[PDB]
RNA sequence: GGGGAAACUCACGAGCGCAAGACAGAGAAGGGAUUGACAGAUUGAGAGCUCUUUCUUGAUUCUUUGGGUGGUGGUGCAUGGCCGUUCUUAGUUGGUGGAGUGAUUUGUCUGGUUAAUUCCGUUAACGAACGAGACCUUAACCUGCUAACUAGUCUGCUUGUAAAUAACAGGUUGUACUUCUUAGAGGGACUAUUGUGCAAUAAGCCAAUGGAAGUUUAAGGCAAUAACAGGUCUGUGAUGCCCCUAGACGUGCUCGGCCGCACGCGCGUUACAAUGACUGGCGCAAAAAGUAUUUCCUGUCCUGGGAAGGUACGGGUAAUCUUAUUAAUACCAGUCGUGUUAGGGAUAGUUCUUUGGAAUUGUGGAUCUUGAACGAGGAAUUUCUAGUAAGUGCAAGUCAUCAGCUUGCGUUGAUUAU
């Protein structure tokens, strides 16, 4: 009988907030390898965090540094050395399909002084390459001068508006520190339609318009006549 | 303001284009066909396509 | 025959996942011989509403965001022994899906 | 096994819900567990008798109709208590009489009023942050 | 500006104390760097805060010279992020081809048609991208499925008033049922059927019928290209630069203030009353909420005139308990009877009660008085076509306590348009 009973409302809201706590915790520290999300299965026995990244290798750490740093770090706020709170790092199969990742890639290139257009091109091409169905990049900021300015780079399709917007679209945005002020970098990868329950590509449900009309196939057969001899 | 999106029209056009023989003068029967015949995500949209596709059927009962 | 009435409670943040557990728990329990199941009962869908003034600084017209979190609670009853349950709970149920159990005779 | 000689009809109007039970007897009229003569708006009481009269003391005299209503407002409930009667008298004749007798009464009521069989579709319409109510809004000084 | 400020918040004002001045260079230090502190004396204050006084304590440090932290402090015209507006209007582009030396154009059009660059169709254009659609949520239909001791109906029993039986309440019970309730699957509208207008064929428009449902069904969510040097650096451990730095714009404490009044604006609340007020009677609602022990919702009961108390008996961390009910308008009866009468209730005076260390510059609530303008409002001017306006109460945010605000909910329920 787990300590205190709680309004499935009250306890659920608590659940969500905890998850959003973890998200800030990871993303803020795991700012090296493509961080993505967290499948958290909580049991009154074991809290299981599963970090999804483009570069899982980075999460585990060196000797096992980060892996322990994070697992321990959690133990510091909601500890339970009983291996209860155990972390796992998942591999993000198609790198170029994760926007959260690409932004970091872009965040890296920009701090290494790679010009803007040249920059974005590489990420966008690389994204479409990985199977994107449409990609866009936004970079608001003091683009090489006084006033602010907003740069836009777009390729292929894109779902601007609709409910399907959030379904076929991935969007992550980061702040890039400069001795200038700040750079805003938004990435909108538009995932491909995936009808295979046996695949981790993006979407699963078709686009609401996207209406195909399978043409009739071909047929042949036999007959069972009543012979005439 | 009952007008048809281009997509709605294209569908009805191409459906009729491929299955004319099979298509009936009854919406319900046709709607069933249209659904068994292709990928119409929205159940509602399916009808629109059939409701209109059925319309064309009666305009071909004319020829032009 | 040591029969124990088991209460399966399932509460979840989204319907997609909670309906799979429910659908399959019964699918699986009906198929066992030492089993008696009370149909999967759906409690009333509780909705937590949070209305928020959009913009951070209070300028521009009135813009309000109506945010919702739906919580579906499903309840299933079982006629079994203690091993029978742990036999049917052997699924592969999604995350954030709480499952509570009550055993009586 | 069991099987009472009963009919279960319902009426509704903007939340008003009318549980109407019809069994054969001597003409009883129960509404939430009392005689029609005691509804709140002594006025609308007539509305409920409209079906009764529209058909004839005949059908009412042979049966015992008990209704329970816990709708929303005084007026609305009455509309449901009304709608249940009408639906029930017809519903009775369906399974317990000639399907033809049902048609007679249905058109009979339909002809006089639809609010006895049809359902008053409309409900309430939700407000909007655009103003003080469902479609009104904060003043707007222009000049 | 979630802006409902008693403190706090808080930035503002008066006064007072803490350093959480790290990290480095140099000087200092166990023969002491430095904290603490009775007691009087000072304070607003048992602040060693300060002075007189002398004993503890252990290098956590002092000292300068640099140099940080932190800052609701400054620049939204240095900026991210976010949001408002143009506008939810219906627009916006680019490839190839056509025209121009060129900015540019055609494509996105003459005419119809549509809420719509929505279609018909035209056609030096052809193919395409984002937007409206499509979509998503909620509402309206399903006597047919799926089920139900945290819904309810029925069936056999039995109980109370009654003469019984009827009638009406109550208790049960059944692997009984689903109409009511719940919610999950799936139905269902698409503009369908019929005739005029259109008519070139058309897209479509109209009217009638059937329909739970025909204004794209209703209400919303989402919201294109540009841009407004719109707004926020006082929401942000998002930041550039510039400011402050220990008698600091850091942080804390005590007490004030943001509600100060000759007035000028802008949302609103109540009303001028007999289509009413007051006394009494009357089982009609919806949606929300709710705890770690007593700390949250609070039912039963006891005490007070009353607000409110008590802890007597209790359920609930919830379709199980506050509740299937505790709304108010409405309806029946009675009093008043046009009388700024009290309709109206501002202002004010003792008393009582709750929140809070504290309410005095009235927190809120109860009692008895006091009883103002107001007699339907000039020039102007705002929303608003259906369960919509209006009226009427109920919730939820804020919240210890405070709504006249906000975000929702239901009841009563229409004039005029189309
Ligand atoms: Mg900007
Ligand atoms: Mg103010
Ligand atoms: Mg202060
Ligand atoms: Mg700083
Ligand atoms: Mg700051
Ligand atoms: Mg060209
Ligand atoms: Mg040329
Ligand atoms: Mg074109
Ligand atoms: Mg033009
Ligand atoms: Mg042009
Ligand atoms: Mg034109
Ligand atoms: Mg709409
Ligand atoms: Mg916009
Ligand atoms: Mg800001
Ligand atoms: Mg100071
Ligand atoms: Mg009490
Ligand atoms: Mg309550
Ligand atoms: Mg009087
Ligand atoms: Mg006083
Ligand atoms: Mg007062
Ligand atoms: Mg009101
Ligand atoms: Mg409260
Ligand atoms: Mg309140």
């Amino acid at each position: 009988k787990t300590t205190r009973a709680i309004n499935k409302k009250k306890k659920f809201v608590a659940d969500g907030v905890f998850n959003a706590e973890l998200h800030s915790f990871f993303s803020k520290s795991l700012q090296d390898a493509g961080y993505a999300g967290i499948e958290v299965r909580r049991t009154p026995t074991k809290t299981e965090i599963r970090i999804k990244a483009t570069k899982p290798q980075q999460v585990i750490g060196v000797e096992g540094k980060k892996h322990k740093e994070l697992t321990q770090f959690l133990q510091k706020r909601f500890g339970y050395s009983d291996d209860q709170i155990q972390i796992w790092a998942e591999p993000i199969k198609f790198k170029g399909l994760c926007a959260s990742a690409q932004v970091e890639a872009m965040n890296y290139k920009l701090l290494k002084d790679v010009p803007v257009r040249l920059a974005a091109n590489y990420i966008i091409k690389s994204v479409i390459q990985d199977g994107a169905k449409g990609c866009e990049i936004i970079i608001s900021g003091k683009l090489k001068q006084q006033r602010a300015k907003t740069m836009k780079f777009k390729q292929g399709y894109m779902i601007c508006t609709g409910q399907p917007k959030n379904d076929y679209i991935d969007v992550a945005v980061r702040h890039v520190f400069f001795k200038q002020g700040i750079m805003g970098v938004k990435v909108k990868i538009m995932l491909p339609y995936e009808p295979n329950p046996a695949k981790k590509f993006g979407v699963k449900t078709p686009i609401p318009d996207n209406v195909i009309i399978h043409p009739p196939k071909q047929i042949t057969d036999d007959k069972e006549i009543r012979t005439a001899v | 303001g009952r007008v048809r999106t281009k997509t709605v029209k294209r569908a009805a056009k191409s459906l009729i284009e491929h299955y004319y023989s099979k298509l009936t003068n009854d919406f319900h029967f046709n709607k069933k066909i249209l659904s068994e015949v292709a990928q119409v995500p929205s159940k509602r949209l399916r009808n629109k396509i059939a409701g209109f596709a059925t319309h064309l059927m009666k305009r071909i009962q004319k020829g032009p | 025959v040591k029969k124990v009435r088991v209460r399966i409670t399932l509460t979840c943040k989204n319907l997609k996942s909670v309906e799979k557990a429910t659908s399959e728990i019964v699918s699986r329990a009906k198929k066992t011989e030492q089993v008696e199941v009370k149909g999967p009962v759906r409690m009333p869908t509780k909705t937590l509403v949070i209305t928020v003034r959009k913009s951070p600084c209070g300028e521009g017209s009135k813009t309000w965001d109506r945010f919702e979190m739906r919580i579906y609670k499903r309840i299933i009853d079982l006629t079994c022994n203690v091993p029978d349950v742990k036999t049917i709970t052997n699924f592969r149920i999604d995350p954030g899906v709480e499952i509570e159990l009550t055993m009586t005779a | 096994q069991q099987k009472p000689q009963l009919v279960q009809t319902f009426g509704r109007k903007k939340n008003a819900v009318a549980v109407a039970s019809v069994r054969p007897g001597k003409g009883l009229l129960k509404v939430n567990g009392s005689p029609i003569d005691m509804i709140n708006p002594q006025i609308l009481q007539a509305k409920i008798y409209e079906p009764i009269l529209l058909l004839g003391q005949q059908k009412f005299a042979n049966l015992d109709i008990r209704i329970r209503v816990r709708g929303s407002g005084y007026t609305s409930q009455v509309y449901a208590i009304r709608q249940a009667l009408s639906k029930g008298i017809v519903a009775y004749h369906a399974k317990y009489v000639d399907e033809n007798s049902k048609r007679e009464i249905k058109e009979q009521l339909m002809q006089y009023d639809r609010s006895l069989l049809v359902a008053d579709p409309r409900r309430m319409e939700p407000k909007k942050c655009g103003g003080r109510g469902a479609r009104s809004k904060m003043q707007k000084a222009y000049r």
